[PDB]
């Protein structure tokens, strides 16, 4: 069930995050803002429709039908008729009842891992070059400006390049 | 002022839409879906453009056998399926019985062609008097008469000569045709309209074998009459011939019915009119249109529909939770 | 001695319970819970506050025509199901028929309201003999009888005048009205019960037209008796008339029944006696009280019921798994 | 499936927890001693009744119900009822069948994933302040008394209070 | 020659099978197994060691009866299913009917002892004519003759006596017994071969009480006759007696069949011819060896099989998704 | 869903592993090569193959059969059985399709959580005597031999023994 964290270690989603399902809420010098992962979500619109879409095209079988058309000394045919036309009526009922509920919990689910491996795709590309605050966030040692900001988001930022300003502020926050 | 920091984080609206879930009720979400179909059109429809034949306040028998009030006719001559009213007015005006009608409705109930023809006109009935088969139970035009579609044969002078007649089917067509067989009320009303009191109808084709003979006694009146009229039917196949013998009681076909057949269909019982539009399924309250795999409306559907549960909801979530 | 720590863990205890997966078999566990119900009360029991209608050693129509052992009857006059052994001893003491006997049953299976009524008198058959119209076949105290609501009549000095009578139905409610016809063994019996050679039965109500005729005939005997006695029924609507005419092995209706219906149910076969319960949902070996979504008890239920499977467990896991 | 461990890093459960299904134990110089996670337990235990609920409930369609009315000369539409009948049969008993055993895979995943969740609470709780003995438990390197015990397991523990206390004993057990 | 590493994977390798999933399509996988079963073996089995009845060019009537044609018959005495081809060849040479025809096929598809016995001979009748009971319709050696297994009475000198008989089963097993009337086509066929003009045939056991009576009417050619003939059947249980009376038209039986049933079965229709295999579970165009929860060969299946489905795949997933 | 990384943070798969279905690759001075994880491996062939078993063995419920035996004037009737075969042959095919597609999702993210706890239980072991990558490998700090390789393979590396020699490298990365 729960992955890590959607009302877990992150309670609550960004109400201002308006552009996909999954993203990233920043704040340096230059300002602040969202930014959604337009790929991350992509997979999941994808994901969940083609979901829908085959609880739909999987019935393709429609076929074909009729009323009531037994006379008054054949009851016990037409009771017969009753208890099929019932019969079938409970099984798709229950069947579609539970489907719904069974495949609601597993697409909540899915949200939930679909933004847990996004905190573990950027935590694994930074590291001690920032604190895991826990609520779903990173501080930086260093500081990063937008080109940087957009250097995570994308997955191509340069830890080598930024250890030297982080080490050096680990030794300062350990001391006056 | 402080160091900086980037968030993971997702999204958030509005939304008030709930859906449910094997662990968990009354949950809100971002975004949802109902997979279960609640509407219809409130019309009678074509079913795959093709007009089904409502008969108005007419049975099946009243229109085939010609009821004078059912001859408001004009049609058809091809339909999906049919629609009576739950008791339509005009039925055997002159009470009776129809033979396996309801198997009859059902082989009529989809029918890709149909035509009256004249099959044995009145105008071969020399011997025995046409124009007196009449009844107050079965009135027109204020004066009485009678099923436009069969004759009601009487004696002519005193006499009803053994009727031995036979009709060969020329036609592409099967043809569906009907014959009845009058039960009089006794010894003096027989012989009235008979003159003999011993009487049979008797019917052959290369299937058929029946002998018909009128049970002569008293029964509660029904549209005033206490006589009775049973009424028979056969599909006559091509080349084949129908054989007719009687000496009395027999009320003969005039019309027939070409009919070519491939489908099947039922009867609906629907009070409403046709709505000139079109559909693929079809229920008693309206037409349904969508490919929702589920719905609710109505049990007794016509054509191809999605399929009938007991719920009024079949929400399915696509968005997150969604949080105060 | 060494550093502090805090472990995190989960329970376990001393259950044994297992439980299966998709992926794994025979999963120790520690609760669970069987959502197959499969136990029974070993009782018949009322149907929602209702009793029904068990015959004890006699068939419904034994118990309608009211066959002399049958009449250990005093009842109903109201049920929500009928309940017959599988062979039940006192059908027709008087070897016979009863016409759509399988549809008549069916329709007596839940009758809302039931009442015995004497609808034609003993004492209006002036010219006919009611007393002698009895049998070996069918006794009483020893002494020879016959179905205690209907009469067997025979012919009076030497006479058989025709019958013609009718019955109003005056009462609020539909009744049922049972006649038959008797078919004797030969030229002599025929004359000797009935002097006219060839007789009918002829019955008619606004709907009913039949015209019986006995088939003199040899036939093996039961009961001792050659002889074959077929009977009818119809339901006479309210103000409607049944119209009995006869010269002959006519056995004429006393008793009838009036009838109200709303609710179908159907006819168990059990060999249980009345257990003094009440259930929503009976099995021919037992009620069942649950709200347990499936069943392994019997598929010929009755009532409102969870879903029959060949199914000896159904155990869903609640726990977690139970480690030695 | 599994997550990280129920019989995983955690070999095996408390059978001296009595309290709730999921919790903590702890040793330190005041004693040691089980304590259940009550709001963790409640969550699951809220979870599993209403999934065994919506089982039952959502057949909520019973309907009514007959036996055998056919005759002699009548087998043929008797076959059709037989066939219905062991028709309904054989639907309603393999639904059931799987509809079980799916759903104990994932009430068993279910208490995995309550689990881990705690472990995931905690850990991100303390940090370089214990070690991941990674069988489930945490060392201490500070000392950490009965009110600092229940100030984790209530999810308000002070991390920098007792950092440098940590600091230090990582600067001893890296020598001798 | 850098520092030392591992890494964590998983394999992978030439597989091309493809596989479905709720949120994805035409995902490549390590290995998989289709569940439904798509093969069928093109032959006609026995079902459980037992030899299914295949008439190649007869109907069960024909069969039975002992149409000329079809007395290639030395059989069986057991089988689990019947198979007729579509529109077999032989069926009522001489036309007419055979009623419960349906009922009787349906009896008769899964027979456990099956034995044909004189019940009685042509020489018991020494006051009528047995030789001449023949026709064109239906021929044998060029020669006319007639159903084998049943007797074409005729009138002998210028009379044919009325005829009572009887026969009592003092077999272990039950007997099917057939006979049949003859309708004649008018007054003087009807005393060419008859003599009497009014006539009749009843035919009585415990249960059994009927009645005929020709029906002398004009019908169309089939088989270049206007007559028809129309069979009846009963079971006489051991130790009953079969009761035959009649002054003409009577089709009486001289064989008859020793059945035993103990299971039930239905006939199926193909073209195909006797396999030389065995099989739980066959269909019209092949059996089916599979443990395979569904199929989608053909509907009309004969056995313990999977369960039909619309449907060309079903792949389960068993590796894992495989990259290139 | 998805857990971390089949197609995830773990690009591809070992064509070349062929001993099992989940395991590590190593390469140090000694050589390098594949090597499954035998016990886990054996772990997902015991389920994915009793998953297949069950659903096959669950039908248990064949039973027996028929065609088409009404005629021209019971078409009434007939027309109920085809009601009723239809009615069934929906039934039986939607709940196949399903069924397939929503086991094989379950199939799919099975593997997937599998490898992933491995990668956990190697993390869990080492920790700062090696990188994590973060394309499913370690770069070890200190010098791994095959004795070593093979410790961790069976969750009995030795930390105690190499922080040391580690320490001492990342004081040389963190310089010329
Ligand atoms: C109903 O219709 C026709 C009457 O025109 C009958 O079928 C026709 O029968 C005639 C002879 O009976 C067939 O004649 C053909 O040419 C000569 C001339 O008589 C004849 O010697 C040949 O044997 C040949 O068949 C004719 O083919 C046929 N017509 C068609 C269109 O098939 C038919 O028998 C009547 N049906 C009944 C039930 O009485
Ligand atoms: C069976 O019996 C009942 C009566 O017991 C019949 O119904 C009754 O029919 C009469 C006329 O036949 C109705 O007469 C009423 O009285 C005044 C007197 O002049 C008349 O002017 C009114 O217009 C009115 O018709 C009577 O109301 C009616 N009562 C009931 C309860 O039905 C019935 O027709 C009989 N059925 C048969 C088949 O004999
Ligand atoms: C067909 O034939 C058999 C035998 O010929 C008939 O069954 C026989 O019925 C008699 C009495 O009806 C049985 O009675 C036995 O002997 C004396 C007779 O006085 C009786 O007092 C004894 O108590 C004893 O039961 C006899 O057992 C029985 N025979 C056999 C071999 O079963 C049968 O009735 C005939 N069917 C018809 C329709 O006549
Ligand atoms: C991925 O992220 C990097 C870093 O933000 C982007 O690199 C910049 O690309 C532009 C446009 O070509 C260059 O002029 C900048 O100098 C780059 N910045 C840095 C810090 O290297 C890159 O554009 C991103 N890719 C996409 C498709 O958005
Ligand atoms: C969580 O645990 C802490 C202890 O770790 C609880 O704190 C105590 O609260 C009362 C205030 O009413 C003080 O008098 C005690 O001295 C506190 N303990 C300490 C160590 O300061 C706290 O109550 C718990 N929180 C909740 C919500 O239950
Ligand atoms: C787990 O891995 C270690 C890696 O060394 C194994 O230790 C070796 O085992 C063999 C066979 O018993 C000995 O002959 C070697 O000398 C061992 N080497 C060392 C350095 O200890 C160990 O056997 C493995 N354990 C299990 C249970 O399989
Ligand atoms: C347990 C629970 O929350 N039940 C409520 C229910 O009472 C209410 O009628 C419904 C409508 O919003 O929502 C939900
Ligand atoms: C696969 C397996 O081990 N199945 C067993 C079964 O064989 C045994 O009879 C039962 C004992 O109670 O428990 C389970
Ligand atoms: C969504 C998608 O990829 N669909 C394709 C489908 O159109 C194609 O016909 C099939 C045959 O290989 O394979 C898959
Ligand atoms: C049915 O409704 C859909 C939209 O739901 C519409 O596109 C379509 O035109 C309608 N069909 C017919 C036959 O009118
Ligand atoms: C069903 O069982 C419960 C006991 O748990 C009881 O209260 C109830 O009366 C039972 N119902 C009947 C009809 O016996
Ligand atoms: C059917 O196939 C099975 C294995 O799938 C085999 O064991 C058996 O021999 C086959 N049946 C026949 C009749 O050959």
């Amino acid at each position: 069930g729960l992955f890590g964290a959607i009302a877990g270690f992150i309670e609550g989603g960004w109400q201002g995050m308006v552009d996909g399902w999954y993203g990233y809420h920043h704040s340096n010098e230059q300002g602040s803002g969202y930014a959604a992962d337009k790929e991350s979500t992509q997979k999941a619109i994808d994901g969940v429709t083609n979901k829908v879409n085959s609880i739909i095209d999987k019935m393709n079988t429609q076929f074909e039908a009729v009323g009531r058309e037994f006379n008054n000394l054949e009851r016990r045919i037409e009771n017969l008729n009753k208890k099929m036309e019932d019969g079938f009526l409970d099984v798709w009922t229950y069947n579609a009842e539970l489907l719904v509920l069974m495949e609601n919990e597993r697409t909540l689910d899915f949200h939930d891992s679909n933004v847990k491996n996004l905190y573990d795709k950027v935590r694994l590309q930074l590291r001690d070059n920032a604190k895991e605050l826990g609520n779903g966030c990173f501080e930086f040692y260093h500081k990063c400006d937008n080109e940087c900001m957009e250097s995570v988001r994308n997955g191509t930022y340069d830890y080598p390049k930024y250890s030297e300003e982080a080490i050096l502020k680990r030794e300062e926050i350990s001391s006056g | 002022l402080g160091s900086d920091q980037i968030c993971i984080g997702y999204h958030a609206n509005n939304s008030t839409k709930q859906v449910d879930t094997i662990m968990e009720k009354n949950v809100t979400v971002t975004h949802a879906q109902d997979i279960l179909e609640k509407t219809h059109n409130g019309k009678l429809c074509d079913l795959n453009g093709v007009k089904p034949l409502i008969l108005k306040d007419c049975s099946v028998a009243g229109w085939l056998l010609g009821n004078p009030m059912c001859d408001e006719f004009i049609r058809v001559p091809e339909w999906s399926y049919i629609v009576e009213r739950a008791n339509p007015a005009n039925d055997l005006c002159y009470p009776g019985t129809l033979n396996d009608y309801e198997e009859l409705k059902h082989l009529l109930s989809r029918i890709n062609h149909f035509e009256k023809t004249l099959i044995i006109p009145r105008s071969s009935w020399p011997n025995h008097e046409t124009s007196l088969g009449v009844s107050a139970a079965c009135p027109y035009q204020g004066a009485s008469s009678f099923f436009r579609n069969v004759v009601w044969l009487i004696k002519k002078n005193d006499a009803y000569p053994t009727i031995k007649i036979s009709y060969n089917n020329t036609n592409r067509e099967d043809l569906l045709i009907l014959w009845g067989i009058h039960h009089s009320n006794n010894a003096a009303e027989q012989t009235n309209l008979y003159k003999n009191p011993d009487t049979y109808v008797s019917v052959g084709t290369s299937t058929l074998n029946q002998r018909l003979v009128p049970k002569i006694a008293t029964r509660s009146q029904v549209n005033g009459q206490s006589g009775r009229m049973d009424f028979f039917w056969t599909i006559l196949k091509p080349n084949d011939a129908i054989h007719f013998e009687s000496n009395g009681n027999f009320i003969a076909p005039e019309y027939a019915y070409k009919i070519v057949k491939k489908g099947d269909s039922t009867i609906m019982k629907s009070e409403m009119e046709y709505g000139h539009c079109n559909t693929k399924c079809q229920t008693p309250i309206g037409a349904i249109n969508s490919s929702m795999p589920f719905h609710n409306i109505h049990p007794l559907t016509i054509g191809e529909c999605p399929k009938y549960v007991k719920s009024n909801k079949l929400v399915l979530a696509t968005g997150l939770r969604n949080s105060p």
